C-alpha cells in the first residue's frame, strides 16, 4: 500500500534463499503497460505540474544485493534475449545513418532494443 | 483497448549456406558482396502489399516464424535487432521503415539488379540498386555471430540468386574489396538454397517433422594450438633421417629423382639420395619439424618411455629392390615399422596430433595475414585450407593423418611406447 | 521473461520452388499461390 | 498539407481534368499504423468524380497530383481532413491520416 510516507510499490522477494535448492539465475522483470512517446516532438505549483510532459518511476536496491549484478531502465517490447551472461556489451544496437548524393550525412540514429544503466556504476 | 483482426500475408526467409562473420582468430575476409535480380513481381495478389526485402542476416538471434510474430505480423528481414532490410525505398532495421533518398526510387520493381555491399572490419552495410548506389548506411551493429544473406518474400514473387561466377554471373562489376559471394563456401558442404530454423519438410510417406538446427558457432573457425626429454633428443635426428629417407622413398615412387635443382614439373628431388644430402635449411627444417611434434605429444598427456634399444636396433630396414632405386642409384633405407602395429589408443592420438600441426600451421599462415576462399589466391592470400581440422575435407584430413602415422610406429620400432 | 511458449502450426505452408538454372543465371527461387490467415494484435504489447 | 511521395511512376503525362470520374483502388491507415480501411477487400475500384468535393480535400487534392497508372502514398494533415470531430465511430479528433492509392483508368 501507498502510504504518507511511501508511495504505492511491489517489491521481489526471494522465497527459498537459504538451504533445499535454492534457484538463482538473472531474472528479468518487465512491467505490464507500457508509456507512449507522442506523435511529433516539441521540436510544485499547480501550472507547471499540470502543463509538465516528463515523468518519474523509482526502484531501491535493498541492503545485501550488489549493484553489481543490477541493471535498471527501459525495454521496447522487440527484445528476447534470455541468457544467464548478459552484461551492458550483450546489448543490441544499430546506428542508421543517411546522407546527401555528395556524402556528406543528415541524420545518425540509433536504434536499440534496452535502454538501461548499470547499478554498479554508481557504487 | 480491445483486440483487432486482420487478414494478413505469409512470409518466409531462405539463405544460401555462407557464413561470414569475424573473430580474433579470423581465417575469413570480413568485406563481401553479391547480387539479386528481380524479374517478376505481382504488386497485389492479396488484400495486403507484396511483401519482398533483401538484406543480412545473423544466424542465432533471427528466427522467422511462419505466422505471429513482432509487430502486426508477416515479420521478416529487418523487422528486429538481427537483420537489416532493404526493399528498393526503405531501410529496414529493429521493426520500423526508413526512409531513403534514391535516385530514380521504386519498389524492386522486375529487370531489377539490386546489391550489398558488407563490411566487417567496420560494421557497414551499403547498398546499390542498378548500378546506383543507395544514401544510407548501417553502423555499430553487434559481431556475436556469423552472417548469411536473406531474402524475405511473400507469395507471387519469382527472383534469382548471383552468387559469383561459378554460379551467377555478376551484372556489376564489385567495388575493390569485395569478394565475390561463392568463396566462402565451406569444403564439407556445395552450395544450397535452404530456409531457416524450420520443423516441417514435407517428405515421401506424409510431411517430416525435424528438430533444431546446429548452427557453427561464431569462433569455430579460429584455430588451435616445453622441455624435452635427453632420451628423445637423440632419437629426434633418428626420425628425422627416418623421415626425409621415407620421403625420398615417396620420392622415387612417383618418379622424382636426385637433381641438383628443385623441378617437380621434372621430377627433381634435391633430398633424394640421404638425409645428410638434404641442404642445410631442409637439414634444420627436418630438426625442428621433429622438436615440435615430440614437445605437443607430451603436452597432450602422452606418457613415452625408453625401452628395448636392443630389439629396436635389431630392426632393419626396409627392404629396397630394383624398382625402389631410383635413377640415381641410391635408394633410402627407412625404419622398418612391420613390426610395430598402431593400437585404437595411438589410433585416437594420430588424429589430436594432425589436428593440432595444421592448426598450428595454419595459426602461422593466419599470422601471415592470409584468410580462407573456395578458390586458390596466393598473392590474393587463399588457401583452400584455411580453416581448423575439423572443417577441412576428408582428403586434406587423410593427408595429414597418413602422413603422421610414419613416424609413430617406427618410433614405437624405436621401442619407445606411448600412454593413453 | 519464461524461456519458452507453446505456440500452434498452421495447417498449410508456403510451397517454395529453389532450383538453380544455368551456369551463369544461378540459383531460381519463386513462389505463386497465396496463403493468407486472420490475426490478433492485443495492442498494449504489439504482439500479434 | 498534401505531401505526395511516389512509389511506382505511372504514364507521367496523363492527368485527371475537371468534371471527370476516377478510379482509384486505394487504402489507408493511421499515424500508429493501424488499417482502419482498404478497397481490394471489398473487391471493388472505387470510383469518384473530381471536384464535387465527394471525398474529403485532402483526397482530391492530391488525386489530380497523379498520372494515370501512378501509386502514391499520400499525408493528409488534419485541418483538411476530419479537423475537430472527426469521423464519429472511426477517426479520433485531430488525426493524421496515411493513404495508399492507385489511379487505375479514366485520366
Amino acid at each position: 500500500d501507498g502510504t504518507v510516507d511511501t508511495p504505492p510499490c511491489l517489491r521481489l522477494a526471494h522465497r527459498t534463499w537459504g538451504s533445499q535448492n535454492s534457484l538463482v539465475e538473472m531474472l528479468f522483470l518487465r512491467l505490464s503497460l507500457p508509456v507512449q512517446f507522442h506523435q511529433h516532438f516539441r521540436c510544485d505549483d499547480p501550472e507547471i505540474i499540470l502543463n509538465t510532459t516528463t515523468y518519474y518511476y523509482s526502484v531501491r536496491v535493498f541492503a545485501g544485493q550488489e549493484p553489481s549484478c543490477v541493471w535498471v531502465g527501459w525495454v521496447t517490447p522487440d527484445y528476447h534475449q534470455h541468457d544467464m551472461n548478459f552484461d551492458l556489451s550483450k546489448v543490441r544496437a544499430v546506428t542508421v545513418t543517411m546522407g546527401d548524393e555528395q556524402g556528406n550525412v543528415h541524420s545518425s540514429l540509433k536504434c536499440s532494443n534496452c535502454y538501461m544503466v548499470w547499478g554498479g556504476d554508481f557504487v | 483497448l480491445l483486440l483487432q483482426t486482420n487478414l494478413i500475408n505469409y512470409v518466409t526467409s531462405i539463405r544460401p549456406n555462407i557464413f561470414v562473420g569475424r573473430a580474433e582468430g579470423s581465417t575469413q575476409y570480413g568485406k563481401w558482396y553479391f547480387e539479386v535480380m528481380v524479374d517478376e513481381v505481382v504488386p497485389f495478389l492479396t488484400a495486403q502489399a507484396t511483401h519482398l526485402r533483401v538484406g543480412w542476416a545473423l544466424t542465432e538471434g533471427y528466427s522467422p516464424y511462419p505466422g505471429g510474430g513482432e509487430g502486426w505480423g508477416g515479420n521478416g528481414v529487418g523487422d528486429d535487432l538481427y537483420s537489416y532490410g532493404f526493399d528498393g525505398l526503405h531501410l529496414w532495421t529493429g521493426h520500423v521503415a526508413r526512409p531513403v533518398t534514391s535516385p530514380g526510387q521504386h519498389l524492386l520493381a522486375p529487370e531489377d539488379v539490386v546489391s550489398c555491399c558488407l563490411d566487417l572490419s567496420v560494421p557497414s552495410i551499403s547498398f546499390r540498386i542498378n548500378g546506383c548506389p543507395v544514401q544510407g548506411v548501417f553502423e555499430a551493429f553487434n559481431l556475436d555471430g556469423l552472417f548469411f544473406p536473406v531474402v524475405s518474400f511473400s507469395a507471387g514473387v519469382k527472383v534469382r540468386f548471383l552468387l559469383g561466377g561459378r554460379h551467377g554471373e555478376f551484372k556489376f562489376l564489385p567495388p575493390p574489396g569485395y569478394a565475390p559471394c561463392h568463396e566462402a563456401v565451406l569444403p564439407r558442404e556445395r552450395l544450397r538454397l535452404e530456409p531457416i530454423k524450420e520443423y516441417r519438410r514435407e517428405g515421401p510417406r506424409g510431411p517430416h517433422l525435424v528438430g533444431p538446427s546446429r548452427c557453427l558457432s561464431h569462433t569455430d573457425f579460429v584455430p588451435c594450438p616445453i622441455v624435452l626429454p635427453p632420451h628423445l633428443e637423440r632419437i629426434r635426428e633418428k626420425l628425422a633421417e627416418n623421415i626425409h629417407e621415407l620421403w625420398a622413398l615417396t620420392r622415387i615412387e612417383q618418379g622424382w629423382t636426385y637433381g641438383p635443382v628443385r623441378d617437380d614439373n621434372k621430377r627433381l628431388h634435391p633430398c633424394l639420395v640421404n638425409f645428410h644430402s638434404l641442404p642445410e635449411p631442409e637439414r634444420n627444417y627436418n630438426l625442428q619439424m621433429s622438436g615440435e611434434t615430440l614437445k605437443t605429444l607430451l603436452a597432450l598427456g602422452c606418457h613415452v618411455g625408453m625401452a628395448d634399444e636392443k630389439a629396436e636396433d635389431n630392426l632393419k630396414k626396409t627392404k629396397l629392390p630394383k624398382t625402389y632405386m631410383m635413377s640415381n642409384g641410391y635408394k633410402p633405407a627407412p625404419l622398418d615399422l612391420s613390426h610395430v602395429r598402431l593400437t585404437p589408443a595411438q589410433t585416437t592420438l594420430v588424429d589430436r596430433l594432425a589436428e593440432n600441426g595444421h592448426n598450428v600451421w595454419a595459426r602461422d599462415r593466419v599470422a601471415q595475414g592470409w584468410s580462407y576462399s573456395a578458390v586458390q589466391d596466393i598473392p590474393a592470400r587463399r588457401n583452400p585450407r584455411l580453416v581448423p581440422y575439423r572443417l577441412l575435407d576428408e582428403a586434406t584430413k587423410r593427408s595429414n593423418r597418413d602422413s603422421l602415422c610414419q613416424a609413430v610406429r617406427t618410433l614405437l620400432g624405436y621401442g619407445y611406447n606411448i600412454e593413453p | 521473461l519464461m524461456p519458452v511458449s507453446w505456440s500452434r502450426m498452421p495447417n498449410h505452408f508456403l510451397q517454395v520452388e529453389t532450383r538453380r538454372a544455368g551456369e551463369r543465371l544461378g540459383w531460381a527461387v519463386q513462389c505463386q499461390d497465396p496463403l493468407t490467415m486472420m490475426a490478433l494484435h492485443i495492442p498494449e504489447e504489439n504482439r500479434c | 498539407g498534401v505531401e505526395i511521395e511516389t512509389i511506382s511512376p505511372g504514364d507521367g503525362r496523363t492527368f485527371p481534368k475537371k468534371g471527370q470520374t476516377c478510379v482509384v483502388h486505394y487504402t489507408g491507415m493511421l499515424q500508429n499504423g493501424k488499417k482502419f480501411d482498404s478497397s481490394r477487400d471489398r473487391n471493388k475500384p472505387f470510383k469518384f468524380r473530381i471536384g464535387k468535393q465527394e471525398v474529403i480535400k485532402g483526397f482530391e487534392e492530391g488525386a489530380a497530383q497523379m498520372s494515370l497508372g501512378q501509386r502514391a502514398k499520400l499525408t493528409c494533415t488534419p485541418d483538411v481532413a476530419y479537423g475537430a470531430t472527426g469521423h464519429p465511430g472511426v477517426i479520433p479528433p485531430n488525426a493524421t491520416l496515411i493513404f495508399d492509392v492507385e489511379l487505375l483508368n479514366l485520366e
